[PDB]
């Protein structure tokens, strides 16, 4: 699957805290093969949520604010 | 083990054909920030 | 296998704990020129 699909599914989660719970659960559901793009989706979602500004592409300096 | 082959430009340039620039860039931008954090620690 | 954990900053931080700053900087430079090569071809 594409990371965009997961991005839209994860974009429904807010507060950041809620996202940490879904990724924690899906972590034990994924077969590791889709986890590759899932990581990008989670990272992407966290970046836009942390900067409080949605962007298609995420600037390199934004990854520094990811915990 | 998973870093030794990454230190060689020969293998690095070879395995870099496994994915397109798309994924390579998204992960690259994630690595440079990590190194910076380590820099801050080594500087402190 | 190695490029899998490299796509996430969290996992990357853990593996970067077994490498000195020098190695991290050295590998970053090596990866940089590799991505640059791909970028060159991608734009050319």
């Amino acid at each position: 699957l594409t990371k965009t699909d997961y991005l839209m599914r994860l974009r429904r989660c807010q507060t950041i805290d809620t996202l940490e719970r879904v990724i924690e659960k899906n972590k034990y559901e994924l077969s590791d093969n889709e986890l590759a793009v899932f990581y990008s989706a989670a990272d992407h979602r966290l970046a836009e949520l942390t900067m409080n500004k949605l962007y298609d592409k995420i600037p390199s300096s934004v990854w520094k604010f990811i915990r | 083990e998973a870093l030794k082959i990454l230190n060689n430009i020969r293998t690095l340039r070879a395995q870099a054909r496994e994915c397109t620039l798309e994924t390579l860039e998204e992960m690259l931008e994630k690595l440079e920030v990590v190194v910076n954090e380590r820099r801050e620690e080594e500087s402190a």
